[PDB]
DNA sequence: AAAAAAAAAAAAAAAA
DNA sequence: AAAAAAAAAAAAAAAA
RNA sequence: UUUUUUUUUUUUUUUUUU
RNA sequence: UUUUUUUUUUUUUUUUUU
C-alpha cells in the first residue's frame, strides 16, 4: 500500500508583508514590492511598427477582461496593479526605415543576414544610449514577422525573393542580447504578431495567432516582464530558511569554436540580512573540453563555488550553512572532491538532481483532469517524484495539455532530508520573472541558468559578462 | 452610529470591480457591507439591506454602468438611498462610480444626472485616489489601516468553495508489475560452437552475447534451430547464477558486476516484449529511438477492443493507438509502457512524411482528454493480455516471465472534485 | 562721441511654451520641458555620510527661505518645481567603510592614492549596476573632507600621519567621471561639506562654508544638476534661427604621456526638426604634437568638420546653412584651408574668438553698482566688446565682484554680421544645465567643452568616449 | 454672479506663497482677486475688498501662518468672508491653508479651528493639487487654462518696479587717448658704432636695435653719453618714416614690415612709460609679467591726492594703490592702464610672501566698490599729469608725446537707477 | 559497428 | 636672450 | 522571442563486450 | 568638485631681430 505525500503550496511574498499562493492575484490586490516612480521606455523598429505599438500600449492602459476570470484573473492595466504609470507619451523613437532591413534581410547567407541585421539594430540603440540627452530605463525593439521567419537557423530564404558573421550564432534573439552585454542595456524583443495581431489574417481570414481569449494574461506577461526589466521586483519568497544558498548548473553547447567545449553557467538565489532575497545569475562561464563529458574539471569547480561561495559572504558576510546545489545531470565525485576541498566544515553541500526523462506516468480513476500540483512519490529516502506539473484549483486548469511529466528529484550526494529538498523545489517553481504564470515546471535556477547560457553561448567577446537578470530575460 | 459602507451593482456582470473596490475599501480601513461580501444567502437579505441603508449605512456608494443602470433591484436600492440622503441632511452622501466607457453621461438614470461622479473609464487608480482625497476631506470615520481583514476575508469569502481538499483516491500508472522470473540466468560456454560473426537479434529467444557467454534465461539447448552446431553443449559449463540475489544486489563477482549484470536483463526483457508483440502479429512504425507498434484496420472487431474504441477515422487518415514498452529495473521491476499516435493514409501503409504526422497526432489528441486516454491504454493492455490477471512473455522452450496485465495501483490522500 | 549698443536679452523656453528671461523664475512658475516620472538616486559612500545626504534631501523637499527674495528666488522643493518627486526612500546605498579609505589615503605617493581611492568607488559602484536587480537613474557618491583636501595634487600629506597609477592624473573627480565613461553610469561627486556644513566648525566655531544666506541657492542648483543628470531638459532656446551649428573648440594639455599632446575637444549645439534643440559634446579628441602649438593639422581638422556636419546630418538631414565656430584661441588659415575644403558651398563657415585677455575696463560716473550685462561696443565690423558679466536688474546684484572683464568678441575668418554672433554669445551665456544661475560669463560651449576636456584628458585607455553631458557634469 | 478669489494673508511675511498661489490659480483658468495682485493704491481699497467680498467673491482662501493668524486686518477679512459664509448657504465657502509648520492645529483662530484645512507644511504641490480636486469636485467656475494671462501680470505688476530703463548716460574707461606723436621715425646706421653686445635698456632715451638699425623717435646725436662712440654720425644715413603713414598703416616695404613697423613702436611707448615713472620716483613691484608701480607714505600730502585718499592703513600693514600701463595700437592710439593692489608690512619694504599679499588684496577689495576705485585711478592719473590737460612721455631731446590725462569718454544710450 | 543509459539543438503547434 | 601679443595649469579666497 | 506545456525529429557521449 | 566671479602666481609658444 504505497502511499503519496503532497508538500503545501509555497508562499510568495508581496508588498506590505502580504502573502498569496497565486502571484497574478497577490501582485493585483497588493502590487509590487518596491515602487517605482516611472518607466522611460525606448522603441525602435520601423516607423509602421510604432502605431502598433502605442496601440497595445494604450490598449494595456486600459482593463482588459479575458474569456474566463476563474481560470485565468482579468487584466485591470499597469498602473493599477503595478503602482507605476506607463504611457505612450515619453517614449524615445529612433526610426529604421524598412529598406534596411531590405538590403540586409534579402541576403543568401543566413549568418551573414543575421549579424547585419542584429548590427543595424544594435549600432542604432548604442547611439541612442550615448547620444539623446534622453534617459531610457529599458528598451522595446520591434521587429517584423519576415525577419523573425528569416533570420533563424534552418530557415531557407526562397529563390524568387533573394536579393543578394559566421563567428556569431545565427540566432537573431539570443545574439542580439549577447552583444548588448558589454554596455548593459535592459532591451524587450517583440514581434507585432505578439503586438496587436487583429491586422494580420491567415489565408482563411482568423488572425494566426488567436489571442482573444488570453489577451488578459499576454498582457499580464508583458507588463511582469516590463516591470522587472525596469529593475522592479514584482514578488517574493517567505518559507525560504536563513543561510541557505542553492545554485543551478546547466550546460550548453558551442558551436562557433572547434569542439562543442560544453559552455557551463549558474544562477545563484539566497536570502539577505533580514527579509530581503536576492536571484541573480553567478556566470563565469567555464567551458568543458571533450565532446560530451558534461562534466567540468576540479580546477573550474573550484573557481566557480570559491566565486560564489563569496558572492554570498560580500553580501551577508558568513558562509552559507547548507548549499543545494541544483542541476539537471548528475554528477561524478570529480567534482566533487574539489568541491568538499574549497568549502569550509560548517557548510553542508548538497548535490540535488532534476530529470523529465522518467516518463513515470500517473492515471487517476476516473475524471477528465489531472493531478495535484504538489504530490510528491518517495521512491526512498534519497530518490523521489515531484508533480509540480498539472492541476492546481486556483487557475481550474491543468497547467499541462497531455498528461504531466513529474520532476526527478534525487540526492547524488550529501546526506540532505528529502522532505525539505522536495519543499525548497516547490517554492523555486514560482520565481518566474520572465512570465506572469502561476507556477513553472521546474526550478526556476535551472530554467533562467538555460536561458542565460543560451544568451553567452551566441558571443565569443563577452568577458567578465553582466549577471543580473534584466539584460537577460 | 453609522459607520458602514453601501455598494450597489450588477452581482452577475460588474462583479470583479466591486470585489476589488470590497477589498481595497477594506485593506484601507473602511467597514465595508456589500451583497457579493458574504458568502450564503437566506429569505432576510432583502430586508438586511433595508434596514443597513437605513440605521447602519453612512453612504452610498453606487457602481454605475450600462447593465446596473436600469435593474429594478439597483434601482430600489438607489431609492432607499435617496431617500435616507434626504432626511439625513448630508449633501455628500451619494458618490456614483462611472465604470463604462459606453453609458455616456447624458444616459445615466435621473437621480443620478444631478449628482458628481468619480470617473473610472480611464484609470481606475485615478479613481480609487480621488474616492480617498473626498473621503479623508469628509471626515468619514476610519479605523487602522489593515490589510490582513482584506486577505482574511479573501481566503473565507473568494476562491473558498474551491480549493485543495482531504479524501483518499485510488491512482493507476503506466508502470507494469512483473509477476516472476526465472530461477537462474544462464551463461553458455560456446566460444566457437557460436560463429563470431553472428547476430544475436534473429535467434528464436532473447539472448545477448557478453564476452564469450552467452546471456539468457532459457535452456542450453534450445537454440539447436538457429545454431546446429549448439547439438553437443556440456550443461555443466554453465555458470548458472540465481537471479533472486541480482534483483536483491546481494552478488557480486570479478566475473560479472551487479550493475552489469542487471543491464544485460532489461536487453533481454526488451527483446522479448519485441518477440512477443511479433507473435502477437502487430505492425510497427520506427521511432528516432524506440520502436511504437500499432494496430490494422480490421484486427480488431469493429477496430474495437471491449466496448472501447482504439482505431477510429478522421477525414482521410487513419489514426492508430500505438504504445512503446521499457523495462526498468531501478525502482521496481516494472515493465514501463507509453502511449504514441500514428496516422495512416489507407489504414495499412505509414505516412512517410514526419510533419504531417506530428501535424495529425497533436491534432487528434487536442480534444483527447484524461479519459480517452486511459480507456484506449487500459484497452490495449487487456487486449495483449494471455490470461485474465497476467500476460507472459516467451523468452525459453520452459523459462517465462509473468507480467501483470493490470497496472501499478497507488494510493494518495489528497484530491478534489470538479 | 563714441556710441554703446545694448542687446535684449535672450527669451530661453519652457514648459508649456512659455518664456523668461530668468532660469529659475521660469523653471519655477512652469516647470521643466519634459515630465520625468522620478529619479532613483544611489548613493554611494560612508555609512556616517548616507545620514546627512538624507537629511539634505529631507531638507531639500521642504520649501527653502534665502536672505533675500528679490536677489535670489528660494527653494521651494524638487517636486513643486520639477513636477518629479525624489525622497529619501527607495534609495540603493553601497556601505564603504571607512576603514577602507584608511588603508589607501594614507599613502605617501598622491597619484598611487589617488587612483587606489577611485578604484575603490569605481570597481564598488559597477559592482552595483551590474549586480543588483534596481535600477538606478543617477548615483550620488559622497567622499569625506580628509580625502578631497588630500586626493589632489600640490597636496602634501603630513609625515605625523602618514601610513603606507602614475600613468593616470591625481585629480580625483575627473578620473572619477573619465573611468566610468566605459560603463556609461550618470554620477555625481559630493563632499558633506557641500553637503549640511553645520556639523562642521571652524577653529572660531563657525561653519567654514557659511552657506546660510545661500541655502535655497545653493539647494536650486543641486537640483537642477540632479535634474539633468537624470534625464531631464530644463530649459530651452527660442531665439535661435534654424539650420545653425555652432561648435565650440577648447585645447587641453596632457602631461600623462611624453609632450602635451595638446588635447582637442568640441562641444555642439543646433536645432531639430520642429522646435527641439540639441546641446551635445562633440568630442572626438584629436592630440597636437608640438609643445605650444594650440594649432591641429588639417587632416584632424577635416575629420572633426566632417563628423560634427554628419552628426548634423543624420539628425536633420540636410547640412547647416551658416557655422559660427567658436573657440577661445585664433585660428591660421591651417585649418581654415581643410575646413573650406570640406564644407559644401551653402555652408556659411564662420569662425569666432571669445578672449577674456584684453583689460578693458568700463567706468560709471556715479553709484555703486557695476553696468548692464548685455551691453557691447562695437570696435569694427569685425571686432567687439561684451559685457556677459556684471549687474542685470532681475537678481539686483553683479554677477562679478569687482569690476567685470568683458568678452573680445572677434570674428577670424569669414564675413559674419557683427550684431547676429554678438546677439548668439549672449543668448549661448544661459546653457548651464550645471549650475542654476541667471547667465555664464561665457558661452557655455566653451564651458562645457574645457570641462568635457577635461575629464577626457584624466584617462588614456578611453575609446569612443560617450558625448553625452549627463555623463559629463 | 459669483466667479472671483479672495485670498487673506500676510503682505509684509506671506508675499512669496500668495504670489505663487494666485498665479499659478490664474493658470490654472481661474479669476484671482488679491491685494498683491494689482500695483498702486489708493483710499478706496478698504470698501473695494468689502465690496469684492461681498459681491463678487464666490469663495474664501486664507493663507493659515504665524504672522496671518492673528492680523487684524486678516481677522476682518476673515469675518467678513464669514458672514457671507452664513449668508450664501455655502458650506464649502471657507478654505484655510496652512502653510506654517510652527503653528499647530490647535493654535489656529478659533472661527478656523472647526474648519478643514488643506496642508501645505509638507509638499507645496501636494497642497495645490488638493486644492485642484476640491474644486473640481465643487463644480467651481473656470475659462479655459491659459498660462498666457499667468506671464502677462507677471511681467506688468512683479519686477516692473525696476527693470531695463532708456537713457543716455556718460561712461569713461581705463584707456588713455594719445594726442600726438613725432612726425618720424629714426633708424639710424651705427653698425660697430654701436657695440654688438650692449643693452639699449639702460639707455637714456626708449631704443631697440631692430636688425642693424636702432628703432628710436630722438634725434641721432642724442645718445651721446651712452654711446661716446656717437659723436660722428651723419644723418643723411638715416632712413626716416612718415609715422603718421605707419599709423595709417598704407607704408609697406621689403625693409620692414607695417605689423613689425607697429610692433616696434608699443615697446617704445612702454619703455619711455617705465623711464617716466621712474623720473616721477615711484617704487615697484615685480609682477608675473607687467611691472606695478606705487607710492610711499609721506611722498603725497597726508598720503592723499585733492580730496581722494590713496595710500591708507589696516591692522599693521599699508596698502598702496599701484597700477600697469600697456600701450596699444590696435583699436586706437591709447596708454591703456590696470588697476592694482599691494601691500607693506612698514610701508617701505614690500611683502616677499605671494599667498599673504593676495590675502589682503583681496580682503582690502571685498568691500571696494565702483566710486572708490574709480575716485582712486584718477585720482593717481591726474597726480601723474604734468599739466592740466595732457602730460607727456620724455622719450626725446626734443620729441614729445602727449597723453590726455583724462580717460576716453564714451556715450551709452542705456541705463538704470538704485 | 552494433547494443542500453544518458546527452543538447532544433522545429511545429496549442492553448495559458 | 631680449621684446610683446599670446597661451593653459595651478592654488587661494569670497561671496553667489 | 508574452508565455508555458505537451510532443515529434536528429545527432552525441560515457561505462562496458568483440 | 553646488556654484560663479574676481585675482595672484609660474610656465609656454609663435611671428620677428641679432
Amino acid at each position: 500500500m504505497k502511499e503519496l505525500i503532497y508538500i503545501e503550496e509555497p508562499k510568495i511574498l508581496f508588498a506590505h508583508g502580504q502573502k498569496c499562493t497565486d502571484a497574478r492575484d497577490g501582485l493585483a490586490l497588493f502590487g509590487p514590492l518596491n515602487n517605482l516612480y516611472g518607466i522611460k521606455s525606448g522603441v525602435i523598429g520601423t516607423k509602421q511598427g510604432l502605431k502598433i505599438f502605442r496601440d497595445y500600449l494604450d490598449h494595456i492602459q486600459k482593463p482588459i477582461y479575458n474569456s474566463n476570470s476563474i481560470t485565468r484573473p482579468m487584466f485591470p492595466g499597469f498602473e493599477a496593479v503595478f503602482d507605476c504609470k506607463w504611457e505612450s507619451t515619453g517614449i524615445t523613437f529612433k526610426e529604421v526605415t524598412n529598406e534596411d532591413i531590405g538590403k540586409f534581410l534579402y541576403n543568401s547567407s543566413t549568418h551573414k543576414r543575421t549579424y547585419d541585421l542584429v548590427s543595424l539594430f544594435i549600432d542604432k540603440i548604442i547611439s541612442a544610449n550615448k547620444n539623446e540627452d534622453e534617459n531610457v530605463d529599458v528598451w522595446f525593439v520591434i521587429v517584423p514577422d519576415e525577419i523573425y521567419k528569416y533570420c533563424r537557423p534552418n530557415s531557407v530564404l526562397p529563390k524568387e525573393m533573394v536579393q543578394t558573421t559566421y563567428n556569431y550564432d545565427a540566432q537573431f534573439h539570443d545574439q542580439f542580447k549577447a552583444r548588448l552585454l558589454k554596455h548593459t542595456i535592459p532591451t524587450q524583443i517583440f514581434r507585432e504578431s505578439t503586438l496587436a495581431w487583429r491586422d494580420f489574417k491567415n489565408a482563411f481570414g482568423l488572425p494566426i495567432r488567436d489571442f482573444s481569449k488570453i489577451e488578459g494574461h499576454l498582457a499580464w506577461t508583458i507588463s511582469t516582464a516590463a516591470f522587472y526589466k525596469a529593475g522592479g521586483k514584482p514578488w517574493k519568497l517567505s518559507d525560504v530558511r536563513n543561510g541557505v544558498c542553492y545554485l543551478g548548473l546547466v550546460y550548453k553547447k558551442v558551436e562557433k569554436s572547434k569542439n562543442p567545449r560544453n559552455a557551463c553557467c549558474a544562477a545563484q538565489m539566497f536570502l539577505d540580512n533580514g527579509d530581503g532575497t536576492v536571484f541573480k545569475g553567478e556566470v563565469g562561464p567555464w567551458y568543458n573540453p571533450k565532446n560530451g563529458q558534461y562534466h567540468l574539471e576540479p580546477k573550474e569547480a573550484k573557481a566557480l563555488l570559491s566565486q560564489s561561495l563569496q558572492s554570498y559572504k560580500e553580501q551577508i558576510g558568513e558562509y552559507p550553512k547548507e548549499v543545494f546545489i541544483h542541476a539537471k545531470t548528475r554528477f561524478n565525485h570529480q567534482e566533487w572532491d574539489a568541491f568538499l576541498e574549497v568549502t569550509p566544515k560548517e557548510t553542508n553541500l548538497v548535490g540535488v538532481t532534476i530529470s523529465k526523462t522518467k516518463p513515470l506516468k500517473l492515471y487517476k480513476t476516473e475524471g477528465d483532469y489531472t493531478i495535484l500540483r504538489g504530490n510528491a512519490y518517495v521512491v526512498n529516502e534519497r530518490s523521489a517524484f515531484l508533480w509540480t506539473v498539472g492541476y492546481v484549483p486556483k487557475i481550474q486548469t491543468a497547467l499541462s495539455m497531455e498528461v504531466p511529466n513529474p520532476l526527478f528529484i534525487e540526492i547524488n550526494k550529501g546526506e540532505a532530508d528529502i522532505k525539505q529538498v522536495l519543499k525548497d523545489i516547490l517554492s523555486l517553481t514560482k520565481l518566474n520573472y520572465n512570465a506572469c504564470i502561476f507556477a513553472d515546471g521546474e526550478p526556476v535556477t535551472l530554467r533562467f541558468a538555460d536561458k542565460i547560457g543560451e544568451i553567452l553561448t551566441a558571443s565569443t567577446d563577452i568577458k567578465t559578462p553582466p549577471l543580473a537578470f534584466k539584460y537577460y530575460i | 452610529m453609522r459607520n458602514k459602507i453601501f455598494i450597489s451593482h450588477a452581482t452577475p456582470d460588474d462583479n470583479d470591480f466591486t470585489r476589488w473596490l470590497a477589498l481595497k475599501l477594506i485593506g484601507l480601513g473602511y467597514e465595508v457591507w456589500c451583497d457579493i461580501l458574504f458568502l450564503d444567502k437566506g429569505v432576510d437579505f432583502w430586508s438586511n439591506i433595508e434596514k443597513v441603508i437605513r440605521e447602519d449605512t453612512c453612504k452610498f456608494l453606487l457602481v454605475s454602468s450600462s447593465y446596473s443602470n436600469q435593474r429594478e433591484g439597483v434601482l430600489k436600492e438607489l431609492a432607499v438611498a435617496a431617500k435616507v440622503k434626504k432626511q439625513l441632511k448630508d449633501d455628500k452622501f451619494i458618490i456614483p462610480l462611472a465604470i463604462d466607457e459606453q453609458l455616456s453621461y447624458d444616459d445615466i438614470n435621473i437621480d443620478i444626472v444631478r449628482l458628481n461622479a468619480i470617473d473610472f473609464k480611464m484609470s481606475w487608480a485615478r479613481g480609487l485616489k480621488d474616492i480617498l482625497e473626498a473621503f479623508e476631506k469628509q471626515k468619514v470615520p476610519k479605523e487602522v489601516a489593515d490589510a490582513s481583514k482584506s486577505n482574511l476575508l479573501y481566503q473565507q469569502i473568494f476562491l473558498h468553495d474551491k480549493s485543495v481538499i482531504e479524501k483518499e483516491e485510488i491512482y493507476d500508472s503506466n508502470w507494469l508489475s512483473i509477476l516472476s522470473f526465472p530461477e537462474e540466468l544462464r551463461f553458455h560456454e560456446y566460444n566457437w560452437m557460436l560463429p563470431k560473426r553472428f547476430d544475436v537479434r534473429e535467434l528464436t529467444f532473447p539472448a545477448v552475447r557478453y564476452k564469450n557467454y552467452l546471456c539468457t534465461f532459457a535452456w542450453a539447448y534450445d537454440f539447436t534451430y538457429h545454431l546446429p552446431k549448439t547439438e553437443t553443449y556440456h550443461k555443466s559449463k554453465t555458470i548458472r547464477i540465481p537471479t533472486e540475489e541480482i534483483l536483491s544486489g546481494s552478488y557480486d563477482s570479478n566475473f560479472i558486476r551487479n550493475a552489469e549484470c542487471k543491464r544485460l536483463i532489461v536487453q533481454l526483457l526488451n527483446k522479448a516484449f519485441e518477440l512477443r508483440m511479433k507473435d502477437k502479429e502487430v505492425q510497427e512504425y520506427e521511432m528516432s529511438n524506440k520502436t511504437a507498434y500499432w494496430l490494422e484496420k480490421g484486427k480488431l472487431e469493429k477496430d474495437k477492443f471491449e466496448k472501447t474504441m482504439l482505431v477510429g477515422k478522421q477525414k482521410d487518415k487513419n489514426w492508430h493507438f500505438a504504445i512503446s514498452g521499457a523495462s526498468k529495473l531501478y525502482p521496481f521491476p516494472v515493465l514501463m509502457i507509453s502511449s504514441h499516435i500514428f496516422f495512416t493514409a489507407d489504414g495499412k501503409k505509414l505516412i512517410d512524411s514526419s510533419s504531417v504526422q506530428h501535424s495529425s497526432r497533436r491534432r487528434q489528441g487536442k480534444n483527447w482528454w484524461n479519459n480517452t486516454w486511459r480507456t484506449k491504454l487500459l484497452a490495449f493492455i487487456k487486449y495483449l493480455s494471455d490470461d485474465d490477471t497476467s500476460f507472459y512473455l516467451e523468452m525459453g522452450s520452459e523459462e517465462k516471465v509473468f507480467v501483470s496485465n493490470e497496472p501499478v495501483k497507488f494510493k494518495g490522500n489528497v484530491s478534489y472534485n470538479i
